[PDB]
């Protein structure tokens, strides 16, 4: 016999030096809503982090303080519709990540695992994200 | 009269290594073929191209041999109905992100070694009385194994998991983790604490991010994702 | 010997904390929430990007380089946020000001 | 020189990784033997994984039982063609064998006391046939084989057995009438391997794929049986083919007899529970040969169901849905997938379907393969067989449901115990000539490059359609004779085979052609043996010879009866041989063993009229 650890090492030694191709995956797999929402959770999380890091870095490197830059934008008298749209786009990823984050914590407690529940909780998260973002962007 | 359906299938021959993987199209008359995709594969190999290669044995969805990717999803060819819409071509590929031995046949040796590593067998603190009398198990404790022991080790779920695609060398995958759980909750097994201790590293269990492709694709209707969540709760609370 | 499950538990605990800080930021704007957010945002983000690195970066050297750079980024991030909270208006007030545009 | 050969030396080699092979292989490793297990499939894909209803053992968990009542049901079930010494060993060892599997962790269903749940099954009774239906079929809902194989596979991982997976055994390495190993093709890389060993166990399964419609896997191709035939050794009772009463109409997938054990009933187009008429007492739980013949008559007489009036119905909808979900969850799913039927509302369309081979490689009750020379059985040194590939013969002319899974673990263990009492690990490995196995390689190469006129799939379909129409549930001399001639012509026409894949890695065109040669050797022996047997016994029913013919007329008193000479009766095992170049079949006969292992503790059961 061979231990499981020796079998794994032989598998990698044999296949990495062989002529066998790796069968396609991400390019041929059918997407579903839960699958798309999962990579979006990661994408929003990373965007939010980069955002916080840039802010933090701007705080340390910009010449002026925060109020000065807010005043300069206000001085331009930009279209309120454009401002509304900008607020929507800023809060959308945070709203999405927060609501789907809550959906993740409920799975960690062991709940909502039936396929029908996974699909329903996912659509509820998209609805809450859109309602939240719309309400917050208007205030 | 006839009803011609087209199938586009992945081909690669290790005896002509340099010829890159390609897709080949076959035309099949559905009026002269059984209703499942495996029936069409066998009809093609018997009548149109006997070099077309794939694994199969039981034809009733119990052995797990014929797992492959059909119309974008992992499933068993023998229980997957052919789509009778003649205007659509059905695409067939091997299980995803696996080394191809030939055509639709993947190398599952790492998947089997991972399974062996979790010791899938009954362990008692004192085994010297083995074989003398039946061990008792109540109807209620036996019911805890339903949804877990039925796994046919087809690998459809692990090969549909992106975490397994990126880290299959160290992440055990949904199939193997659900069997680890099946042994953890069996009331006759005495090694629950050691089974959990084995998963205390960053990869074995913790690469799972609850994507849930595994439960969606399982041909037996089981829920490996839920089983992984139950193990994570035990890992967090055991002493 | 239980470092992995302990880490998983800490990660969920911090996620929960952030959840509570959102409402608290709205009901009790101030230094306590400001510095609490600075720490929670930094820690949650550090561990999160840490999972991303574990999933996508392979090779002993590339993994060490990646995790070293992550530490540097998180250090600079916590510093800047604390700096902003000490010498400028603070996180809560900045968000209220940005929204007044 | 075109094929480099790799040699291996072992104490023992087991060919097959189904329930019998795994039990034999780790049984040898647990006794200290350095053992190899060679299998053409990953172990858990074996046909054993598809078994449903259960495994029999007189545990007495549902009512009081006695293993000698199981012994009696098995001898009567075999229509007195079963060897009573082997049946005694299997039924007496059954309780310990099932307890061993449960203690390995097999997830048996449970009773209110926490013990193993057992169901009723066909042809089993209490009190030597006088006391009513027995309930001794132990089960895991209706997935008992799946759980047994996965449990045995997991247990095998605790030993040092060497597994050679996806290796196809081509022939036995024989020298002086002794087996010294096997030669095989490694499908993954095209190499030829010779496994040398002092003892070899054949556990390769049955050959149901010789027919057009069967419940058998595509991989049940009689490969070990054909290796024995090629070595010039005899096969036994190949004409006794079991038709299971209930394969699903169309697909052929098995629907467990456990359905009838739990209360299901068979009905015809008029809604009549017809088994009440054919078997007044046992009804739908009569033996398989009787239920399959009854269903066939109902269809012949115009009471078949469906637009083609060619099948009958299995009704379960009068049962409580919780019972169907707890006891029959697997067939509930299969009925929906393959016949679009919801079992809580409509009946399942079913008909008799080839399922299991009572015949196989002849052995004694210890698992050693035997030959028969000048009226005496003689052990073949270093060769064992167990499971469906063997004829021990615990099943005779008709096997009882749930007695095969039992046969696998009891005789897989017996081969290992017998070798351990005969040999010790590490003794020297027998030698073989430097070119041993060259004929197997030459045959493989011939098929790899075949460029004739009849492709493998055409010849295979020809064979399957001939068996289906000439050796079915009811048979007759003129129809068997025409089938014999048609099969013999298909055998000579193998010289015209055509293959297309010229590669060697995973060449399934070539592997399926090797399987076709194996199937044809099994098919020829089956139909020639059937044509010669002029009587009706168990599963073999001749419309031109309706009576069972024994050494005495057992329907009358024996006093003053003149005993028929061996050559004038049929209560004897058929032994078949094939000249591989011509395909000519030769038949001989050997006596049935009526003695038990201890007359005092279990008495021999004399032949009697057999009715249910
Ligand atoms: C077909 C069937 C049979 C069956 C059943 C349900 C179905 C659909 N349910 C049963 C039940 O509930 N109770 C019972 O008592 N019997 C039942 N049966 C019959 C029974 O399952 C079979 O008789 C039994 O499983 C036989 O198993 P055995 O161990 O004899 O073999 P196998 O499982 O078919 O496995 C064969 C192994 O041999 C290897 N092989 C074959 N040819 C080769 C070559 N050429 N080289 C190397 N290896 C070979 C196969 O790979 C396999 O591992
Ligand atoms: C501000 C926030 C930032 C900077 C942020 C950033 C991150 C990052 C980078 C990840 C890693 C993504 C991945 O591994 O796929 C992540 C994951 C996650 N976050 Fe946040 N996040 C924020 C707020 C929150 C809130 C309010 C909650 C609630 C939350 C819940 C989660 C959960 C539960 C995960 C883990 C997902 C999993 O199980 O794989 N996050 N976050
Ligand atoms: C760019 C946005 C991506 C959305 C893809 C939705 O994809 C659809 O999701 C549903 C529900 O999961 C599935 O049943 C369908 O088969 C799938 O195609
Ligand atoms: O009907 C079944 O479950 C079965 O097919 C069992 C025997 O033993 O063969
Ligand atoms: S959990 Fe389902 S998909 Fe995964 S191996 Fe088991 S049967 Fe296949
Ligand atoms: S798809 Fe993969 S990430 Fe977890 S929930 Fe299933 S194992
Ligand atoms: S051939 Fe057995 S699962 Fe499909
Ligand atoms: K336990
Ligand atoms: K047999």
């Amino acid at each position: 016999a061979t231990t499981a650890k020796e079998e794994m090492a032989r598998f990698w030694e044999k296949n990495t030096k062989s002529s066998r191709p790796l069968s396609p995956h991400i390019s041929i797999y059918k997407w579903s809503l839960p699958m798309a929402m999962s990579i979006t959770h990661r994408g929003t999380g990373v965007a939010l982090s980069l955002g916080v890091s840039l802010f933090s870095l701007a705080a340390l490197l910009l010449p002026e303080q925060f109020p000065h830059y807010v005043a300069v934008v206000k001085s331009l008298s930009l279209s309120p519709a454009l401002i509304y749209s900008a607020k929507f786009a800023l809060v959308f990823p945070l709203s999405y990540h927060t609501w789907n984050g809550i959906r993740h914590l409920v799975w960690d407690m062991g709940k909502g695992f039936k396929l029908s529940q996974v699909e329903q909780s996912g659509v509820v998260v998209l609805i809450l994200t859109l309602l939240s973002s719309a309400a917050i962007a208007s205030e | 009269t006839s009803r011609i359906k087209k199938f586009s299938i992945y081909r690669w021959d290790p005896d002509k290594p340099g010829d890159k993987p390609r897709m080949q199209t076959y035309e099949v008359d559905l009026n002269k073929c059984g209703p499942m995709v495996l029936d069409a594969l066998i009809k093609i190999k018997n009548e149109l191209d006997s070099t077309l290669t794939f694994r199969r044995s039981c034809r009733e969805g119990i052995c797990g041999s014929c797992a492959m990717n059909i119309a974008g999803g992992n499933t068993l060819a023998c229980t997957k109905k052919i789509d009778p819409d003649l205007s659509k071509t059905t695409k067939i590929y091997p299980l995803p992100h696996m080394y191809v031995v030939k055509d639709l046949v993947p190398d599952l040796s790492n998947f089997y070694a991972q399974y062996k590593s979790i010791e899938p067998y009954l362990k008692k603190k004192d085994e010297s009385k083995q074989g003398k009398e039946q061990y008792l198990q109540s109807i209620e404790d036996r019911q805890k194994l339903d949804g877990l022991y039925e796994c046919i080790l087809c690998a459809c779920c692990s090969t549909s998991c992106p975490s397994y695609w990126w880290n299959g060398d160290k992440y055990l995958g949904p199939a193997v983790l659900m069997q680890a759980y099946r042994w953890m909750i069996d009331s006759r097994d005495d090694y629950t604490e050691e089974r959990l201790a084995q998963l205390q590293d960053p990869f074995s269990l913790y690469r799972c991010h609850t994507i849930m492709n595994c439960t969606r694709t399982c041909p037996k209707g089981l829920n490996p994702g839920k089983a992984i969540a139950e193990i994570k709760k035990m890992m967090a609370t055991y002493k | 010997s239980k470092a992995a499950s302990l880490h998983w538990t800490s990660e969920r605990a911090v996620s929960a904390l952030l959840l509570g800080l959102l409402p608290a930021a709205y009901l009790y704007p101030g230094p306590a929430v400001d510095y609490s957010l600075a720490a929670a945002l930094t820690l949650h983000g550090h561990w999160g990007l840490g999972q991303v690195i574990t999933d996508y970066v392979h090779g002993d050297t590339p993994i060490k380089v990646a995790n070293t750079g992550l530490y540097v980024l998180s250090a600079i991030t916590f510093t800047g946020l604390c700096y902003f909270n000490y010498y400028d208006v603070g996180i809560c007030k900045a968000v209220a000001m940005l929204w007044s545009i | 020189t075109q094929y480099p050969v790799v040699d291996h030396e072992f104490d023992a080699v087991v060919v097959g990784a189904g329930g019998a092979g795994l039990r034999a292989a780790f049984g040898l490793s647990e006794a200290g033997f350095n053992t190899a297990c060679v299998t053409k499939l990953f172990p858990t894909r074996s046909h054993t994984v598809a078994a449903q209803g259960g495994i029999n053992a007189a545990l007495g968990n549902m009512e009081d039982d006695n293993w000698r009542w199981h012994f009696y049901d098995t001898v009567k079930g075999s229509d007195w063609l079963g060897d009573q010494d082997a049946i005694h060993y299997m039924t007496e060892q059954a309780p310990a064998a099932v307890i061993e599997l449960e203690n390995y962790g097999m997830p048996f269903s449970r009773t209110e006391e926490g013990k193993i749940y057992q169901r009723a099954f066909g042809g089993q009774s209490l009190q030597f046939g006088k006391g009513g239906q027995a309930h001794r079929c132990c089960c895991v809902a209706d997935r008992t084989g799946h759980s047994l194989l996965h449990t045995l596979y997991g247990r095998s991982l605790r030993y040092d057995t060497s597994y050679f997976v996806e290796y196809f055994a081509l022939d036995l390495l024989m020298e002086n009438g002794e087996c010294r190993g096997v030669i095989a093709l490694c499908i993954e890389d095209g190499t030829i391997h010779r496994f040398r060993a002092k003892n070899t166990v054949i556990a390769t399964g049955g050959y149901g794929r010789t027919y057009f419609s069967c419940t058998s896997a595509h991989t049940s191709t009689g490969d070990g049986t054909a290796m024995v035939t090629r070595a010039g050794l005899p096969c036994q009772d190949l004409e006794f083919v079991q038709f299971h009463p209930t394969g699903i109409y169309g697909a052929g997938c098995l629907i467990t007899e456990g359905c009838r054990g739990e209360g299901g009933i068979l009905i015809n187009s008029q809604g009549e529970r017809f088994m009440e008429r054919y078997a007044p007492v046992a009804k739908d739980l009569a033996s398989r040969d009787v239920v399959s013949r009854s269903m066939t008559i109902e269809i012949r007489e115009g009471r078949g169901c469906g637009p083609e009036k060619d099948h009958v119905y299995l009704q379960l909808h009068h049962l409580p849905p919780q019972q169907l979900a707890t006891r029959l969850p697997g067939i509930s799913e299969t009925a929906m997938i393959f016949a679009g039927v919801d079992v809580t509302k409509e009946p399942i369309p079913v008909l008799p379907t080839v399922h299991y081979n009572m015949g196989g490689i002849p052995t004694n009750y210890k698992g050693q393969v035997i030959t028969h020379v000048n009226g005496e059985d003689k052990v073949v040194p270093g060769l064992y067989a167990c499971g469906e590939a063997a004829s021990a013969s615990v099943h005779g002319a008709n096997r009882l449901g749930a007695n095969s899974l039992l046969d696998l673990v009891v005789f897989g263990r017996a081969c290992a115990l017998t070798i351990a009492e005969t040999c010790k690990p590490g003794e020297p490995v027998p030698s073989i000539k430097p070119n041993a196995g060259e004929e197997s390689v030459a045959n493989l190469d011939k098929l790899r490059f075949a460029d004739g006129t009849i492709r493998t799939s055409e010849a295979r379909l020809n064979m399957q359609k001939t068996m289906q129409s000439h050796a079915a549930v009811f048979r007759t001399g003129s129809i068997l004779q025409e089938g014999c001639e048609k099969l013999s012509q298909i055998y000579r026409d193998l010289a015209h085979l055509k293959t297309f894949d010229r590669g060697i890695v995973w060449n399934t065109d070539l592997v399926e052609t090797l399987e076709l040669q194996n199937l044809m050797l099994c098919a020829l022996q089956t139909i020639y043996g059937a044509e010669a047997r002029k009587e009706s016994r168990g599963a073999h029913a001749r419309e031109d010879y309706k009576l069972r013919i024994d050494e005495f007329d057992y329907s009358k008193p024996l006093q003053g009866q003149q005993k028929r000479p061996f050559e004038e009766h049929w209560r004897k095992h058929t032994l078949s041989y094939v000249d591989v170049k011509s395909g000519k079949v030769t038949l001989k006969y050997r006596p049935v063993i009526d003695r038990t292992l201890n007359e005092e503790d279990c008495s021999s059961v004399p032949p009697a009229i057999r009715s249910y």
